[PDB]
């Protein structure tokens, strides 16, 4: 009962997850910080409501920005995980921001910019000399796109190591004489993913779907401030335009669904779940429409903010980091993006460096 | 990956500039905008292979424009993959968008993703409608206008290569760059301005850098884009539009494969991705 043929069959490779971190912004804001002070219509049944109590927004007086904090983030873990930088054969970033800000030492006269994106700039920055460099968008599923990007090169043998970033300049996009500036947040995330040398990590199975039937709701605009004073001048702005009912409820676990069953596996496998953190009524939602109890799943915008495609890398690593997921364990990752899209996958995980 | 086929729509106006860098491009006039041109190129490339919109298993664009994406010309993001998705009627698909890809590293990535998760029908779409982006006046560059579809059956073969310019080696060329607007005034302004400093032999490197990575597969025919007017007839060339013409030719003598090559500005290198065709 050996050979199931004279021949081998091909296989593809396990895709380990092997090692995340995130970065912050230093400063946190409040509910009643000043920043505040020109938005209207605010009551403690809007704050209640979204589940945001502080967040953080990026200083580039201090040196901060979608750049800066990257570069720190990445140069930590590769040192930390002993990856060599000509090791990292791929570089996938997102920003969902179009609007860059610092090349560093790369392109260092370059100052507010609409292109070029990060990864090429980051890969020099970096020195990773044999790094195809991509940028990808998918909204606040970037992370989850760049994991089965990632996941599909390694599983067919097109890269060993890949090096996945999301940086999240999104209040350089907000509205702060509007109600839509009060939700949002900055931060980075970086996250390697390497050809597995045994079965105890894999991407079991993934779900991608989506939807413009709302496309139009919720948008990045070139538009004047929402409640302006003085001569103020056209900005890119996030946008939100008035009907949706279940449509972001009921679209997760759809993809989850799907997940599982191509994963040939069902929600009462699975030890935890990690969803993006856009509001904790849908997050409870989801995990309701897939059978996810309060245990299963954590809530983290309540201190950062939703920091748009890094509030799932963010969930991922404060749960292994609180031992709510553990080597061994299956989980699955899902979330929703404007646009719209869906994303959601099953993962056998090994040991995840935390960093 | 498999181009089952092509889609090409591009403005019928014309502008000439000079310089080092220029050259007659497609131009988008007035507050024309990309969804007019990217429509019809879907639906011939659909119309063409005899696939049904609710058959498309993904979306996956590229544009820069700022702006004049849309009905609204006002709106930048999400990118134009979803309200084609919308307009389109693709209900099944997934979209999602590869910024300042190259089209042929986008092609590889796709390929590889596509083929992984079992997807039969894909649309990879380049389109620009650049009215909100200053051309370079100093060197003559700017983007063409237009929108090109290609409908493709995923077979995760396609190879790839990254390969540097030609020219002299020790050559440091200067990239593009797209700096923001520092004095938007009006919604209608242009939201940043194009920089690729002046640079008489960028246009035979790039060529030459095209030759170079064709030596890889020797044993194909080739496509390239031609983002520069040195040295063309007329001065006239069409960005990566100009691979239309090319794989139908292609087509036409009945070619099996082939190898499309992509200049990248921003990265200042060529990359190519090989490609099966349909009769």
């Amino acid at each position: 009962h050996h050979a199931e043929n004279l021949y081998f069959q091909g296989h593809m490779h396990k895709v380990k997850l092997a090692a995340i971190t995130c970065e912050l912004p230093a400063r946190s804001y409040e509910n009643d910080d000043p920043v505040f002070a020109a938005v209207p219509d605010l009551s403690e049944s809007w704050w209640q409501f979204w589940g945001v109590n502080r967040r953080g927004y990026f200083d580039p007086r201090n040196g901060e920005n979608e750049f800066s904090l990257v570069v720190r983030a990445a140069e930590r873990l590769l040192r930390s995980s002993d990856t060599a930088p000509d090791s990292v054969d791929m570089l996938i970033c997102s920003a969902s921001s179009p609007i860059m800000t610092d090349a560093g030492d790369v392109l260092p006269d370059l100052r507010g910019r609409l292109y070029p994106r990060m990864a090429n700039v980051l890969s020099k920055q970096l020195g990773l000399s044999r790094a195809l460099p991509l940028d990808s968008q998918m909204e606040c599923a970037s992370f989850l796109l760049n994991l089965r990007l990632a996941a599909s090169m390694i599983r067919q043998g097109k890269a060993e190591k890949v090096l996945v970033v999301c940086s999240e300049y999104i209040s350089n996009l907000l509205d702060f004489t509007s109600r839509t500036s009060t939700l949002f947040a900055d931060g980075c995330a970086v996250a390697l993913l390497t050809r597995g040398d045994d079965d105890s990590c894999d991407l079991l199975a993934s779900a991608e779907h989506s939807d413009a039937t709302f496309y139009e709701v919720a948008t990045g605009r070139w538009r004047l401030p929402e409640n302006p004073t003085g001569e103020a001048k056209p900005r890119l702005y996030f946008s939100l335009f008035s009907k949706m009912a279940s449509f972001v409820p009921t679209n997760v676990p759809i993809a989850m669904r799907r997940a599982l069953e191509k994963a040939g596996l069902g929600s009462d496998d699975i030890d935890y779940f990690v969803f993006h953190q856009p509001a904790p009524f849908l997050v409870k939602a989801w995990a309701e429409g897939i059978g996810a109890r309060p245990e299963q799943y954590q809530l983290t915008m309540g201190d950062t903010g939703v920091m748009i495609s890094v509030s799932i890398p963010y969930t991922l690593m404060t749960g292994l980091r609180e031992g709510k997921i553990r080597p061994g364990d299956r989980i699955v990752m899902a979330g929703a993006a404007t646009g719209w899209g869906f994303a959601a996958q099953v993962w056998q995980l090994g040991e995840v460096l935390v960093c | 990956m498999l181009i089952q086929a092509v889609g090409v729509n591009l403005p019928p106006s014309y502008v000439c500039l000079e310089g080092p860098l220029g050259g007659e491009r497609p131009r988008a006039q007035g507050d024309e905008m990309l969804m007019q041109r990217l429509l019809p190129a879907v639906r011939e490339a659909l119309d063409e292979a005899a696939v049904k919109p609710e058959e498309i298993d993904l979306i996956v664009g590229l544009a820069l424009s700022p702006d004049h994406l849309i009905e609204n010309r006002d709106i930048m993001a999400p990118k134009i993959g979803h309200p084609l998705q919308k307009v389109l009627g693709a209900n099944r698909a997934h979209v999602f968008d590869l910024t300042d890809s190259s089209l042929a590293r986008a092609l590889y990535v796709v390929d590889t993703l596509a083929s992984d998760q079992g997807y039969r029908n894909v649309l990879v779409v380049r389109g620009e409608s650049s009215q909100g982006l200053e051309v370079d006046s100093e060197s003559g560059f700017a983007l063409a206008d237009g929108a090109l579809a290609l409908l493709c059956r995923p077979t995760g073969k396609a190879a790839f290569r990254r390969g540097a310019l030609g020219g002299d080696p020790a050559q440091e060329w200067l990239p593009l760059s797209i700096p923001l607007n520092t004095d938007i005034r009006q919604v209608g302004d242009v939201k940043g301005h194009l920089n690729l400093p002046a640079q008489p032999g960028l246009p035979e490197a790039v060529r030459a850098g095209f030759t170079r990575l064709a030596g890889d597969f020797p044993q194909l025919n080739w496509v390239r884009e031609e983002w520069f007017g040195q040295g063309r007839p007329d001065g006239r060339c069409l960005g990566p539009f100009e691979l239309a013409s090319q794989l139908r030719a292609a087509q036409r003598d009945r070619l099996d494969e082939l190898l499309l090559i992509s200049f990248d500005p921003f990265g200042m290198v060529v990359e190519g991705v090989t490609l099966e065709l349909a009769g």
